[PDB]
DNA sequence: TTAGCTGGTCATTTTTTTTTTTTTT
RNA sequence: ACCAGC
């Protein structure tokens, strides 16, 4: 705080470092020494300019604190003044790493250190562009941490290209490789380092193993109720978005719960339901009677009879014997956190997002379209990063003229309600239509990205006594 | 670990009831720290608060070990009577509280507790010094696996059932193992019949081999339990006084004299052996009214294998002659009972067929893979003990006894 | 640590005094031991005495170890609790009294904890929210297991626990005892236990302290959020199975064969043409739900005020037409027969009325929770939506569906129809379709039952109405329900016998 | 003149651009 | 001083 501390007025001494692994000759060469002020021994490093004049002290205690004695610039490097050229420099992260590298080479290669570290490296590298122009190769030697990789990624932009090489280490940095006897690896990473490879670009030649293992694993997961759906779309796949549409009360949820039953029972996949039309008391209740080929909630006489005889526990045990059903009950930020907890932690493979029109209309926004677009692209980014089968349910809008959508109207692809990016970022669109013959439902495949065949996929019938979607003939 | 955490959560909700129920009975008081006073409450773990509250409730100790204070332990907290019939029931809760406090401090809350020396693989490693005592007896430390409560003390079986060998499921078939425990019978009492067989011509080492010794000694001395007869016989043998063997039955020094006369006039060779030891070791002992000044002649005793066994006091010479010769036969026995098993065609360690687990002062605890290997070990222990008895030419006949079980509660 | 025994000097014992590696001795016989304000209260100044708390139960050595000491400054009794650092120095204090007048002195940081200066390494840690529960757990465990506690309440859980991240990282199993929550801690490590009382002190002072210690050593894992599995619902799926009976509609039995009435969490939309008799059918349904089944009914009529619908109910129950006759109103005000009709209806206070977009939902929530109504009736939603009207009516319908869900209340809503494009008018006998509802297209997506009324006021029979079920999400049967004939003298629309 | 051998315990104002409804020329 | 073991 006061001024540059002189070694005479602070009882200075140039000695070795036993617990770090640095002899006294390298500390005599650089200028790292120890003062005795305020009783406790304080270590101190010296900053010089390009000429060689002392500009700053840096004082560290026994409990790893920092203390600048005065004006701290950004164009001041720890270890810069000793060299004024050369063919190869090694840039470190901390300050003991410079002593570590100059210990093992007997002062033969120019080694500099940063004055801020990895937090403010871009500021001290942008102002130091002119010092690195007189050099021929630059070897960056940072930590093997997240902040170290971020600093070596973001600090190689302001430097001249073609000279910046990055080395890897099995330690944290150079000092643990100096302590643990790994003095044979750090001497090879200086002379032979890794060339340019920024994250984001991938060469087409060095991709053989990933393409080899990628066509080995997924694929499959057939549908149910009809054959033409699997004849045209070839099932549901990881990383896709299948969007099922209908009118009002046309059977857009019954088909999805039937597919959830077939995918949770016949194939053994963990299924995560996000039902927002009803509570969790109902969407786990109808599956019992649907597996037992009846209508459970739609008959009051059978409810008391299965309460009395104890058959309800038998029906609960024969269905939910495995942990294959994860329910959810009802901002748009925490819902994706729930889906990430269902995908990463518990391990779901089929995630159903029912009735999306009450997560874009229940949020307070002035403009609905940008919110729908941002939600859809963030959900697609989630489904592409994790790679999970994701079914999403949305609705239709009002026609301009003619019949209504709930009386046999053939739907078009522009009838999706809310925006026009619901069909641009979805991977399969299935529409269900019927006419109130009140049970003849037809399936229209509007868009398929995997195959190409669209149009009428088939016909089904809804059973009013059991609750299944049976295939018909017509 | 789970079966001792269940015990800790059991009897840590009992000493937090034995203080709530007891501080309302024994009230608080002001104690001098213008006269500065403080409101101090009743702490049952202290042996000053109970002494004060029994002094001001109508109890006279009639036993003064300390020069101004009585002695307070489990043998005077039984023979204590007060006027108030609430305190007569409260004293039993005080004794139970002291027991629960010692149990907790040994098992789980001490600095050297059991739950602070359990490794990653679910086992306890305790240091065993093979020569820690002056008489060649091994000591056990960090923790002491020779000091856990026996099956006669309360909460004893629940503490020895956790120290089992069936808690090691096998690494190749997923099955637990079997434990065999082998104890020697009448060890120092039979070494006595070895050492004094040159005086009474060997008509004492025939009754030991004819039936059990401690049961018929209990019959002859009308003691209540075999453990009390076993405590009394060694208390009489290793030089007691007039009262410390009458205290075993609780009677006075009249019975403490007549039992000494009864078990001295049976075989008149113990006094002759003691006189032989006194004529061998000591030559002169000047008497001081508060001390003892002795000119020594031989401070050491040759043991069974030439080791200079050191003698601390001239009235413990029979002690350091008996137990230092009794520890060495067990020390050779534990070596020979694996020198026969390795040469028989087995393998030592966890990846073999057997493993030693603990060696307390008399018995051994081995854990093995199958019951046939248990039967082989429990057979060859007898042959090892008989070879020990033949190698040094004892005038007696040594014999052991083995048990088989899952844990160290049946195999005690 | 214990080393060996030396002979004591004060009591003159032989093996009583024990020597230790710290330099101090201890004898077991003679019991002799050898060797804001921004102002930290000094211990020698504030008259510090380590007294015990009798009414809650705390020993003296616990207060000597934890630093929870009673000051006798200003003639009163203060309870100073001290906060320290990792080096073991006094940083901040808390002076608490009977009136809870907090005087936080010193540099009170955002990541201060009580009991972090003695406990740095271990396996398990118990974290509480106050200080009395922390002292209670130390009293149960005899001051030897790592227990820390927060210093800013249960509202700074996103700040205090998040700033101390490398401190909690050293421990293997972090057990929480906040309230009977934060996720900033690393996963697979956090356990949360459940106690039958408010905190640990109410379990200690009532005999449940054993159930404290059983929840410490066998604490269950942390379920992250409100997501559930399909096995912990097993009783509640039973409970909803034993609850769920449809309220029967009156006037026609053709509806109840294909609608199954009205249930809990059920928004029922009712519409017709402009002036075709919605309010008459809804008012008759309200009367048959009020005076015949004992269900408490709350009306929220917005077209007319309270007195009109009250007089209409009083006239309607007595099979007459009250407001449409001046002679009957002049008659029943003289002879005193009006109270005979008032008391037979409003005797068991089943009816509650409203006197005329965010305060209305609050008033409906107060009507549901406070008064205890079971069926809520609205009317004429076009005033409430009177920016872009589609967004307003969508947010309104979403809030009404959210209020009807997870409460169990029947919610009857009345709406109108838009102007038709071509053809004839709806009021002259045009059959209505499902997409004729005005305001948006969101009214037919969040309605669980849609009922429409049709009559021909300028035809041959102007008192024969047709009931059309347009949507039924429970059964799925739509179409013409039945026929009802309207009475010009009694106001009772009744089941007719005409076939179309 | 004495039972013996061990261990363990404790204290300090204007622009541009998607998407949903409804009059009338 | 108290407890526990062999
Ligand atoms: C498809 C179909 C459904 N139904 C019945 C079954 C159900 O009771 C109801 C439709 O079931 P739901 O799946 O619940 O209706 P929905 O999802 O189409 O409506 P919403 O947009 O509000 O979510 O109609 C039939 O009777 N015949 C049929 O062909
Ligand atoms: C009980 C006791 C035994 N001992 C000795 C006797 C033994 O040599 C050894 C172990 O004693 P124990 O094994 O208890 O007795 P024991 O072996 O003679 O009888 P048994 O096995 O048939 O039950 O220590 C003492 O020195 N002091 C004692 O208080
Ligand atoms: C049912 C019915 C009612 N009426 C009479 C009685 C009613 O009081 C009158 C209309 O009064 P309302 O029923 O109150 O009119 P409305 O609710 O249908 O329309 P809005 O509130 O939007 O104005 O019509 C008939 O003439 N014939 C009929 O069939
Ligand atoms: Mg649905
Ligand atoms: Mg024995
Ligand atoms: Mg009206
Ligand atoms: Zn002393």
């Amino acid at each position: 705080t006061y001024n540059v501390w002189n070694f005479g007025e602070s009882n200075g001494r140039y000695s070795a470092l036993t617990a770090r692994g640095i002899s006294k000759e390298t500390c005599q060469k650089a200028g790292y020494w120890i003062a005795k002020v305020d009783g406790v021994m304080y270590q101190v490093a010296d900053y010089r300019d390009q000429n060689g004049n002392i500009v700053s002290q840096k004082v560290r205690d026994k409990d790893k604190n920092f203390k600048t004695t005065g004006s701290h610039k950004s164009d001041a490097l720890f270890g810069k003044h000793l060299w004024n050229g050369g063919k190869k420099i090694v840039v470190t992260e901390g300050e003991i790493d410079m002593l570590t590298v100059m210990e093992l080479q007997d002062c033969k290669y120019p080694v500099v250190s940063l004055g801020h570290g990895a937090s403010a490296a871009k500021k001290t590298c942008a102002a130091n562009y002119e010092y690195f122009d007189q050099f021929e190769q630059i070897i960056l030697m940072f930590d093997m941490d997240e902040a170290g990789r971020k600093a070596v990624e973001e600090a190689a932009q302001v430097l001249p290209a073609g000279k910046v090489r990055v080395a890897v280490l099995p330690c944290k940095d150079a000092n643990e490789c100096h302590l643990n006897g790994h003095d044979r690896e750090i001497m090879e990473q200086v002379w032979n380092a890794g060339p340019w490879i920024p994250d984001g670009v991938v060469s087409a030649l060095s991709l053989r193993e990933r393409i080899r293992e990628h066509l080995s694993s997924s694929v499959g997961l057939l549908f149910s109720g009809c054959t033409g759906i699997n004849d045209k779309t070839l099932g549901a796949r990881g990383g896709e978005v299948i969007m099922v549409t209908s009118g009002s009360g046309m059977g857009k949820s019954t088909f999805v719960r039937q597919q959830a039953l077939q995918w949770g029972t016949a194939m053994g996949k963990k299924v995560g339901l996000a039902m927002l039309q009803e509570s969790v008391e109902e969407t786990a209740e109808d599956l019992i009677g649907l597996h037992n080929r009846v209508r459970l909630r739609q008959s009051d006489s059978l409810k008391r009879e299965i309460i009395e005889n104890g058959k309800f526990d038998q029906w609960f045990d024969e269905l939910f014997g495995n942990d294959t059903f994860h329910l959810y009950d009802s901002e748009t930020d925490r819902l994706l956190a729930k889906l990430a907890y269902m995908r990463s932690g518990l391990g779901c493979d089929v995630i159903i997002l029912d009735h999306i029109s009450i997560v874009v209309s229940a949020s307070g926004e002035s403009d609905e379209r940008k919110m729908i677009d941002n939600l859809m692209t963030k959900l697609k980014g989630f489904a592409k990063s994790t790679g999970v089968v994701l079914v999403v349910i949305c609705h239709l809008k009002n026609p301009d003229k003619g019949k209504a959508h709930e009386e046999g109207r053939p739907v078009s692809i522009t009838d999706l309600r809310g925006s026009g990016a619901l069909r641009q970022l979805s991977d399969t669109i299935i529409a269900l239509e019927r006419n109130q013959m009140p049970n003849l439902v037809l399936v229209r495949i509007l868009k398929c990205r995997f195959t190409g065949d669209t149009g009428i996929a088939g016909y089904m019938e809804y059973n009013k006594e059991t609750g299944w979607l049976e295939p018909s003939s017509y | 670990t789970k079966a001792i955490e269940e015990l800790y959560v059991e009897l840590a909700a009992r000493r937090s009831e034995l203080l709530r129920k007891l501080t309302e009975t024994f009230g608080s008081w002001y104690q001098p720290k213008y006269t500065p006073v403080e409101h101090v409450v009743f702490n049952p773990s202290s042996r000053d608060h109970i002494q004060k509250k029994l002094q001001e409730a109508g109890w006279v100790p009639t036993k003064y070990t300390d020069k101004g204070a009585p002695v307070v332990d489990d043998e005077v907290l039984e023979g204590v009577r007060v006027d108030d019939p609430e305190k007569q029931a409260a004293i039993d809760l005080i004794k139970e509280y002291l027991m629960i406090q010692k149990r907790i401090g040994q098992s789980a809350e001490g600095d050297k507790a059991w739950l602070r020396y359990v490794a990653e693989d679910g086992k306890i490693h305790g240091s065993v010094n093979p020569n820690g005592a002056v008489t060649g007896r091994a000591t056990h430390a960090f923790p002491n696996l020779a000091q856990i409560p026996g099956v006669r003390s309360p909460y004893g079986e629940q503490c020895r059932a956790a120290f089992g060998a069936e808690h090691h499921l096998d690494g190749i078939t997923g099955k637990p193992w079997v434990q065999a425990g082998i104890d020697a019978s009448g060890l120092e009492l039979r070494c006595l019949a070895h050492f004094m067989a040159r005086f009474d011509n060997g008509e004492y080492a025939h009754e030991i081999l004819n039936g059990d010794i401690h049961t018929k000694n209990q019959i002859a001395a009308e003691l209540p339990t075999r453990d009390n007869a076993k405590t009394f016989i060694y208390g009489f043998l290793y030089g007691a006084g007039d009262e410390k063997i009458g205290q075993i039955v609780g009677a006075g020094k009249e019975r403490g004299k007549e039992l000494k006369k009864k078990f001295l006039e049976n075989t008149p060779a113990i006094a002759a052996l003691r006189e032989s030891i006194q004529q061998t070791l000591v030559e002169s002992s000047q008497w001081v009214a508060g001390e003892q000044q002795v000119k020594w002649k031989r401070r050491w005793i040759k043991g069974l294998d030439g080791r200079k066994v050191h003698v601390r006091s001239p009235h413990a010479a029979l002690n350091t002659l008996l137990q230092s010769a009794g520890a060495l036969i067990c020390k050779l026995w534990i070596i020979k009972t694996e020198e026969m098993l390795v040469e028989k065609g087995l393998k030592h360690g966890w990846d073999g067929d057997f493993a030693y687990m603990a060696w307390v002062h008399d018995e051994i605890q081995v854990g093995c893979r199958t019951e046939e290997i248990a039967q082989v070990v429990i057979e060859t222990a007898q042959e090892a003990m008989r070879w020990v008895g033949d190698h040094w030419n004892f005038r007696c006949l040594l014999d052991t006894e083995g048990k088989m079980g899952p844990n160290w509660a049946i195999c005690h």
